[PDB]
């Protein structure tokens, strides 16, 4: 729901604050990385595809920070 | 069987973030933005002369 | 400032998908779930012969 | 939040349906898909970058269903 949409890059902005305030930003990261510690196996698995396919170095390197990335 | 979804607000907080919020009680608090105006001065005294 | 940070119930429903659900009234209801039983059938007569 | 990390692959699924049973998938989808009809023009650099890097065409294809995986 709302859980997901939560109306960031949008524009407008502006001089001042808005709400999480340096907050959401770390907390998306920090989420995420507490996710990767949980399920290892699937980081391992997922870095193996990466050394499968382009693997023209930096392309490895693209894809399995996507592969990080496809956690919901 | 139907069941009552349950309140979102929190996530819907979740959501507005990434907003400036705004204050509003009386018809209007509205701070941030932001404006442009181009000032002519001529038209002032020093104050003391 | 400080701010309550508003009810997060329903949004923790969203979280809660992916699980099958329990309802518990009275010490426990649950359902789902299953389990394997093995089957001993000698002494059984066939009702009549 | 408990807006994200929903508790889904997991394990110990059952027989029986679970929550949102059928709908939170199809969800996930048309919530992305909306947030890409909304913001086109990230969709063409993306796309465009797919062209640049690897593109041994395959490739191409990959990375850019990354672009639809960024973020909601």
């Amino acid at each position: 729901s709302v859980a997901l949409v939560p109306h960031v890059g949008m524009g407008l902005e502006t001089r001042t604050e808005t709400w999480m305030s340096s907050e959401g930003a770390w907390k998306h990261a920090q989420r995420i990385e507490t996710w990767i510690l949980r399920h290892p196996g699937f980081t391992i698995m997922a870095a193996i595809l990466a050394y499968t396919i382009g693997t023209t170095y930096f392309q490895r390197v693209l894809i399995f920070i996507l592969l990080t990335a496809v956690t919901p | 069987d139907v069941v009552v979804l349950g309140s979102q607000e929190g996530a819907m907080h979740t959501a507005l973030t990434g907003a400036t919020e705004i204050q509003m009680s009386s018809g209007n608090l509205l701070f941030t933005g932001h404006l442009k105006c181009r000032l002519r001065m001529d038209k002032l005294q020093l104050k003391g002369m």
